[PDB]
């Protein structure tokens, strides 16, 4: 599970996400992983580029009992957080840029 | 999970359909699908839809992390119009890491409903105190 992995922040606010990208340099591919606010079963992919900070959700959806993640509205699917994160640190996508260097998780 | 020291990334360049199966009016994608055959998809990927073709050239270039001797990927090509115009198969093992050249994959019907005829060119390459839990 994505718990462990070292880009996931779990329940931190937009504000809270945003402030610890600007703390950590506002670097472009500069990332996070988080828990959607609006949405109990969905997450957020927190990036800088170029100086601004882009939220992107992370939709589930069940394709025969198994669920599936996507941030480009099934375009592109992951059967989990780390396929997902494995695949925008090689391709850019519908992002801005590619993933590039995780957050370090604030207490 | 923790990285595996296993995977390699393998360059995909989806490039082009040939002779693809009236007016002869298919839009035709690429749905790309890494998979584990004893778990299931892992990554799902579509190219561009060409406009009215039977030989499409996305020149598209995907990178996946994989398990070369236990993953595979499946490229099923569709009709935006979805319907379906062949599928390729393959495993990621063996392949040279990286100039290389493309190869023309037959492709397969999936049923006896299935007329599938051409080819789907393809390139395929590898290339060379603590921290606080989340809440």
């Amino acid at each position: 599970i994505h718990r462990t992995q070292h880009w996931f922040h779990g329940r931190i606010s937009r504000e809270e996400s945003h402030r610890i990208i600007k703390q950590q340099g506002l670097v472009d591919g500069l990332f996070l992983l988080r828990d959607s606010q609006s949405n109990p079963k969905a997450f957020v992919l927190t990036l800088c580029h170029h100086q601004k900070i882009k939220n992107f959700q992370i939709l589930p959806c069940e394709d025969d009992g198994q669920t599936f993640f996507s941030l480009d509205d099934g375009n592109t699917k992951f059967s989990d957080l780390i396929q997902l994160v494995d695949f925008y640190q090689l391709n850019k996508g519908v992002l801005p840029c590619k993933l590039k260097h995780h957050c370090i998780r604030v207490a | 999970e923790l990285h595996n020291d296993d995977t390699r990334v393998v360059r995909v360049k989806v490039i082009a359909g040939i002779g693809l199966a009236i007016l002869g009016a298919s839009d035709p994608y690429v749905r790309v699908t890494l998979y584990d055959p004893m778990s299931g998809i892992l990554t799902s990927v579509q190219t561009k839809t060409i406009k009215k073709s039977l030989n499409p050239k996305w020149n598209e270039e995907i990178l996946f992390r994989v398990l070369p001797q236990r993953h595979r990927i499946l490229f099923e090509v569709f009709d935006e119009n979805d319907d379906f115009l062949g599928q390729v198969d393959v495993p990621l093992y063996p392949l040279p890491t990286e100039p290389y050249t493309f190869k023309d994959f037959v492709l397969h019907p999936r049923s006896h409903k299935s007329r599938v005829k051409g080819y789907l060119r393809l390139k395929m390459t590898y290339l060379p105190t603590h921290l606080p839990h989340p809440p």
